[PDB]
């Protein structure tokens, strides 16, 4: 029944700066006089949600001082005084006053690392064990980069490969605020043995020049 | 220490009935004021409160899903059961069970969450492949190595290093759904270069949906 | 916090232990001293007022222990003038939540708007309570959109917060949340903001310093201090429904609760640093201006006697002169009927002197002044006399059985030719100060005639003497005192004793043959799933 | 002059109007201003005294209207101190002559001598009066030779002088000379110095400015030119035996006699400095403090009614609030018993305001204040209100049948939904001052509904309106008024009692007027106004009987009825009264 709406759909803050997230409700969250069960939760990457604030303005046991909660009726606000590196994740609002308990859509709070970090690149050739199966998977790894903005281009014998790679990206690190990315090139064993020079070229802000890591089929 | 564990099938065929079991310790659902709740989260989406059961055997449900949900309790077993009928691919989600102890807040203690995937497809175990660098591509101080978990269908798959002892530098990537319909991920780790002979680095992958445990050594390609 | 209810206002209050009546108030009234009120234990009455808005923005609860017209906990009527064009236009009851007992009546307020909009069933508990809202405000503004039709005023901040509270089964009906975890305490009147005694908005019975309690702190308690009835120092009195340590304003503690004045059969006493109503016993204290000196009456006569009915103190002197006894033909005061003298059997204290020069010849004893206990002597007669008994030739015994102090003055007993029993009298016991040349006792019936005709103190009278024959006329008892009667035994063995006075013993003091039955009187002195 | 009794000894007068009591007095006391005393009306008491001689040289008479111990007009007892030597020894009674009634008791005067020496039967007139003279001294000197054995003391000027006043049988007692032509006035107590009532030594009954008289000047006297009793110019009142013009200090008149306080059913009235006890007329005025501001009572409650019994005035205000009527559970005052409200039926005047905001529901009128006649408005309520009637929904009529004056303030009568009869009231007659913005009467039973339902003033009421239904509730009557009730006519020309009219009020004809069938029985009160006299006719007056023994200025007046029943003077030398005009039919 009750629709919950979080306003900053996404958020990027430098550590030390403040933060504000807002939860607007379709109907008043007032159960009875002085009883407004608005709660703010934080789900860190790959964890269960933690309760941060209950009854609009009361910090739960252990929540640090920088987390604050204001609001009344249909409008409420969570405030982080000094955003830290550990605060990245998704913030949810929740009402416990009415029969269908409902959550907010969520608010992704990201970290804006002060200094830029360069992706450390590594190339991995397909294992002989896999090549026995009949398929070849090459893996390029870009490690610990802050400007998540990063691009990789696969090249086999200086031929740019299209539609043969898939990428996966981690979530922002809650200690270093860095990202990591794996590009995977999937070829048939025959096509893999047809060519000989495999390289991934990484174009990143923190990199003055395109980093390229490469290998040849038979090298040990 | 209040701890809760969610258990249940990792794969459920459509229109069949899912049955989840929250086993808990550190409290009892017989003490006045205690309740256990169920909250699901579709992958990458938002939390959705499902149901709540109390020491009174009093039961509350989400309205949209009332007809399909049924919650039960057994204090003797320190267990709470949820049953959901007519399972649709949309119901694919990670299901958490939670404790409600204080009347001023809700959802204080959460379980790790069990992953339920609804699909007519069948379970498949992963192929684990070692990812070592080419000995000629000598990056520098840091040396990267990893494992490639390749063809598995039900999503829950966990990768650890040195049976949990190695955690710093580990990157287990989100699984990407291949065109085949099967998921594939890679778990990498960066370690000091000369101590690739002082320590032995092996990866442990577990695909519980297919009951597949594998420990593979990622030794060098040095020759 | 507290304030007795019905122009300024001593109403910087939160609870009014009474009714709130606002009547005949003009437009220019600082009704801002009421904003703080949020409980009314009586009704609210608003009539014949010219002010435009009624600010009670914090009022939440109207108990209605008393209701108006035997039906209504709120009553608002005729708050408008035709000539002036001033009138009530809004009731600022934004926060009003619960009307425990009584209905609502709002009629004939020509310019009052929006009372018809709100839902009264959300507030009044008694659904059988009558609710009339009519003939008060046509050509009225429509309500704001945000209020969605329910408002205490035109604006969007003037909406009735009608927020349905679906409490749970286990919750007996009042809750601060939806699930069974959040049931209001049983002592909460309305809802609450938490599961404790302190969290109630209003108490079902009593409020002890914030805690809703069934009974105010009782006077006696089985506190185990002696495992029995003890004076819990932590005792509190009921100011209606709020427990207080000390009655505020100008009240007095009648037994369990505060009151505005003691009841008929009780009197005020300075006890425990407070003013308490203790039972009157014999009769409540009644002072009555005396005769002689600053009085307009030189003696008691047939005009003054009926002025001394039920008097305990004389606040002056008492004179019995032959002109008052036998009447006065030069004043046309008639004679006195001796029976009326019994009026003085209630007198226990005389501030000044007592002077007796004439007495009805049949009366052989001044026993009507038996219970006299103290003669102050602050005003005196003749040559500084506090007690004077003269020329009484038909009196035979003094009879002042209860006299124990003459605070100041001299003593004169002379020419009572038939008077006995006064020879043996230790006046040093009764008279305060040295009895030096302060006694003038002459020419009464000589000692020898009295002893010969048998007129002597009863054997059980001590050397202190007596005020006449019998054991009840002694000054002090030789052995023990059974009430006013000097008694020879005490029934201790074959009835306890203290300070040489024989008393009865507490119930359950087992009667024991040949040994002590009491060793004192009490539960602690006598010599629930029990055996 | 004259002094009062023992106390209300500096008494520089001649007569003691009471008892002379000398008690617990020291020997060094100054008893010399008592030597001008000549008459003691009560008794003489002397006891517990230390002085050696009692100086009463000029005392000659002791009346004994009051006697000590009910048996003696003189009482001397215990005037000696055994430890000391200062005691009594002598009674300096040089000129004592007569003790009218009562005996003598001289006992236990250890140093008093020569009281067995004197013949008390010379003095005491009552032969049966008891004389006791015992144990007064044990060793005393014999009496002086001159005294011949009868003395008040040791000296030869201290002798009891035995009377030689011989009188003829005609004097029937005392005389100022030996012959029958020298008899004392019949009003003389004892002897005299001449035949007049001025020459008496003491008076047998009363004393009017030196004249021994049987009665003081009566307050009414028969005027022969008006044939009626008129006030006496020099009327005098009875201060015991002295006839006085102004009663002595701190006294009031009852009827003919001076008294200290008014009797129970009488009340004091100034009457031109002459304090008079006039009849209280049923209920004696009793003012009582009011309620409201300036008082300790916020309303009349169950603890107040008891303090309003028999009150005629209110000296303040009267408030009736719902808290007082229905009780106050927060002060734990119980509710008020409505019957007790009747306590106010005696209230004739309210000094301040009347405030009525709650009233018993069955009581449909403020008839309990029926006898209220005046609302002063010295103190006022709220916006200067002297009368406030508000929120009383079960009253249908005020009922202030006797209200005639609201001296100051504003009137407010509102919200009494069932109230009628007040629409026509001419408040200009009641409210003192201009009726402009001082009357706030609104939202009571609308006049149209009262009229249709028939709650209107009785036809016999005037245009001034009414306080409710009937002829008793009118403010003024269109025709006549009998006993506060409006009537079409007095009982002139028929009925009992026969009446006349004064200022539109009916008043019964004086008794002794003969009821005339067909004609005015009398044109006013009083006996000189009757058309025909019932019994007799003294002058222009109708009387029950002719004056016989009524007192005029020159003497007692006796008249006789003639054959036409007219009171005619009696023969001058007629013995007492008569039955005719000549000396023959006299008596
Ligand atoms: C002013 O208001 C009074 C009422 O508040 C009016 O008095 C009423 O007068 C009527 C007659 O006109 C009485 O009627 C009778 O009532 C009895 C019932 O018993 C009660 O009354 C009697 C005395 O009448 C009393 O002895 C009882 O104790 C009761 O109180 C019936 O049995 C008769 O049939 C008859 O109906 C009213 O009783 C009486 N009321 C009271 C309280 O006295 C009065 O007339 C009004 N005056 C004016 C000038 O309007
Ligand atoms: C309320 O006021 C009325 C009017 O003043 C009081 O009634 C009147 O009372 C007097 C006596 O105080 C009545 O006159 C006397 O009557 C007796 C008995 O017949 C007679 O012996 C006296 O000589 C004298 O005439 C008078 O008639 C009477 N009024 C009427 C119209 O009859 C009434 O007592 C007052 N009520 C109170 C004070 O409670
Ligand atoms: C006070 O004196 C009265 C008499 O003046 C006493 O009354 C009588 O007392 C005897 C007992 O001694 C009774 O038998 C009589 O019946 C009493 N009354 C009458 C009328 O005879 C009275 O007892 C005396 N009181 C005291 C304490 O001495
Ligand atoms: C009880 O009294 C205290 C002290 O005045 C007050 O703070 C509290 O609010 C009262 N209780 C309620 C329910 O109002
Ligand atoms: C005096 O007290 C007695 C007994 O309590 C009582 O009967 C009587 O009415 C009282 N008198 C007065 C005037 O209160
Ligand atoms: C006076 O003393 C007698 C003694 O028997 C007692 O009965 C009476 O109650 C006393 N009067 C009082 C205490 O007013
Ligand atoms: C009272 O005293 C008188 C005078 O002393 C005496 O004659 C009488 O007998 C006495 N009577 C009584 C009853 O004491
Ligand atoms: C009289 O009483 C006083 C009281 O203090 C006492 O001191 C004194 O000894 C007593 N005298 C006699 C003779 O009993
Ligand atoms: C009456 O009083 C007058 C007052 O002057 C006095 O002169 C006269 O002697 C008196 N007569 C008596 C007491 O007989
Ligand atoms: C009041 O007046 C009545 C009647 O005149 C009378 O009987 C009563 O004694 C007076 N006093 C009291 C207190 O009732
Ligand atoms: C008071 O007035 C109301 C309204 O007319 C009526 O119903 C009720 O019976 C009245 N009460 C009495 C006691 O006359
Ligand atoms: C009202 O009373 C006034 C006297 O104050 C008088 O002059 C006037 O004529 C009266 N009016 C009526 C209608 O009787
Ligand atoms: C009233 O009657 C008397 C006696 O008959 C008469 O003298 C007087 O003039 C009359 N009053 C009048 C006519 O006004
Ligand atoms: C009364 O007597 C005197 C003296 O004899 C005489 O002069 C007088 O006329 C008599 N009275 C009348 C009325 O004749």
């Amino acid at each position: 029944d009750i629709v919950m709406t979080q306003t900053p759909l996404s958020l990027s803050v430098t550590p030390g700066q403040p933060a504000s997230i807002s939860c607007k409700s379709s109907q008043s969250l007032l159960h009875s006089y002085g009883n407004t069960y608005l709660e703010w939760y934080l789900q860190k990457p790959g964890q269960s949600p933690q309760l941060l604030i209950y009854r609009v303005s009361n910090r739960f046991s252990g929540v640090p001082d920088r987390f604050s909660g204001s609001g009344s009726g249909t409008d409420f606000t969570l405030k982080i005084s000094r955003v830290e590196a550990e605060d990245v994740g998704v913030y949810y609002c929740f009402q416990g006053s009415h029969v269908p308990f409902t959550f907010g859509q969520g608010t992704k709070l990201e970290i804006k690392r002060r200094t830029v970090a360069a992706p450390s690149v590594f190339i991995f050739p397909p294992s002989d064990e896999q090549l026995k199966s009949g398929t070849a998977s090459v893996v390029c790894l870009l490690n610990n980069f802050y400007p998540r903005e990063a691009k990789v281009q696969w090249k086999v014998d200086n031929a740019l490969q299209s539609g043969n790679s898939q990428e996966s990206v981690t979530e922002q690190d809650s200690k270093d605020s860095t990202y990591s990315l794996s590009s995977t090139l999937t070829l048939s064993k025959a096509d893999y043995e047809k060519h000989k020079v495999y390289a991934c070229e990484v174009t990143h802000q923190g990199l003055s020049s395109p980093v390229t890591k490469s290998f040849n089929r038979g090298e040990c | 220490q209040v701890t809760l564990r969610e258990s249940g099938p990792a794969l459920v065929k459509p229109t069949q009935t899912l049955t989840l079991t929250c086993t808990f310790s550190g409290f009892s659902l017989s003490t006045y004021g205690m309740g256990v709740g169920w909250i699901r989260q579709p992958p990458g989406k938002a939390l959705e409160w499902l149901a709540n059961i109390w020491w009174n055997d009093d039961k509350y449900y989400s309205s949209s899903l009332k007809t399909r949900l049924t919650i039960s309790k057994d204090t003797s077993k320190n267990q709470v059961v949820l049953t959901m009928t007519n399972m649709d691919p949309v119901d694919t989600a990670t299901y958490y069970c939670v404790q409600i102890a204080n009347p001023y807040w809700y959802f204080d203690v959460w379980g790790q969450g069990t992953t339920v995937t609804v699909s007519s497809a069948s379970t498949k175990g992963p192929s684990v492949f070692p990812l070592a660098p080419s000995s000629k591509s000598t990056s520098g101080g840091t040396a990267a190595l990893g494992c490639l978990v390749k063809d598995y269908f039900p999503e829950p798959v966990t990768v650890s290093w040195n049976s949990g002892a190695l955690t710093s530098g580990v990157h287990t990537f989100p699984a990407v759904l291949q065109s085949s319909g099967l998921y594939s991920l890679s778990s990498v780790v960066t370690v000091p270069s000369s101590s690739l002979g002082t320590q032995t680095y092996i990866c442990n992958v577990n695909h519980k949906p297919s009951n597949t445990k594998v420990d593979k050594k990622v030794e060098p390609k040095s020759c | 916090a507290v304030c007795p209810g019905t122009y300024k206002l001593y109403e910087r209050c939160e609870v009014v232990m009474g009714n709130l009546e606002i009547v005949l108030t003009g437009h220019n009234a600082d009704l801002s001293f009421l904003q703080w009120i949020r409980e009314v234990t009586g009704y609210v009455l608003v009539a014949m007022n010219e002010f435009s808005t009624l600010p009670l923005p914090n009022l939440r609860v109207v108990r209605g222990t008393q209701v108006y017209d035997g039906k209504f906990a709120i009553f608002v009527m005729l708050n408008y003038n035709t000539n002036s064009s001033h009138a009530l236009r809004q009731l600022r009851l934004t926060q009003l939540t619960e009307i425990l007992s009584g209905g609502v009546y709002i009629e004939k307020n020509d310019k009052l708007c929006h009372m018809d909009t709100i839902d009264w069933r959300d507030i009044v508990r008694d659904r059988d309570a009558e609710i009339v809202v009519k003939d008060n405000g046509r050509s009225c503004p429509p309500c704001h959109e945000v209020c969605k039709g329910r408002c205490w005023g035109p604006g969007s901040e003037d909406c009735q917060t009608l927020t349905k509270t679906i409490c749970a089964p286990q919750c007996n009906g009042h809750c601060f949340g939806p699930n069974p975890n959040q049931c209001c305490h049983d002592e909460c009147a309305g809802g609450c903001s938490g599961p404790q005694d302190t969290d109630c908005f209003a108490c079902r019975h009593f409020n002890d310093s914030g805690a809703c309690v069934p009974r105010c702190p009782q006077p006696l308690v089985y506190n185990k201090l002696t495992f029995q009835l003890e004076p819990n120092p932590h005792t509190k009195y009921q100011y209606g429904g709020v427990c207080v340590a000390s009655c505020p304003h100008n009240f007095v503690v009648d037994q369990t609760s505060c009151v505005r004045a003691c009841p008929p059969d009780k009197m005020e006493v300075d006890k425990n640093g407070l003013k308490m109503c203790e039972p009157c016993g014999g009769l409540c204290p009644k002072a009555c201006e005396g005769t002689g000196s600053g009085s307009r009456f030189q003696t008691v006569d047939s005009s003054n006697i009926d002025g001394f009915v039920n008097c305990t103190k004389i606040l002056g002197n008492l004179d019995f002169l032959i002109t008052g006894l036998n009447g006065d033909p030069w004043h046309k005061i008639p004679a006195l009927d001796p029976e009326k003298l019994n009026v003085f059997r209630t007198v226990r204290e005389i501030t000044g002197y007592l002077n007796i020069q004439s007495w009805p010849p049949h009366m052989h004893n001044f026993s009507v002044f038996s219970n006299l206990t103290t003669i102050g002597g602050r005003s005196l007669y003749n040559r500084g006399f506090s007690l004077l008994i003269m020329k009484n030739l038909n009196v035979t015994s003094l009879g002042f059985r209860s006299l124990k102090e003459i605070s100041a003055g001299r003593i004169y007993i002379s020419a009572n030719r038939q008077l006995c029993y006064h020879h043996s009298l230790n006046w040093t016991k009764v008279l305060r100060g040295p009895t030096e040349e302060r006694l003038d006792i002459k020419h009464n019936r000589p000692r020898r005639d009295c002893v010969a005709e048998g007129k002597v103190c009863d054997p059980l009278c001590s050397s202190g003497g007596c005020w006449g024959p019998g054991p009840g006329q002694c000054l002090s008892c030789r052995n023990y005192s059974r009430g006013g009667v000097c008694v020879t035994h005490c029934n201790f063995l074959n009835e306890f004793a203290h300070e040489a006075e024989c008393f009865s013993c507490h119930p359950e003091c087992q009667p024991m043959e040949g040994t002590a039955t009491c060793n004192g009187s009490g539960s602690d002195t006598c010599a629930k799933y029990p055996d």
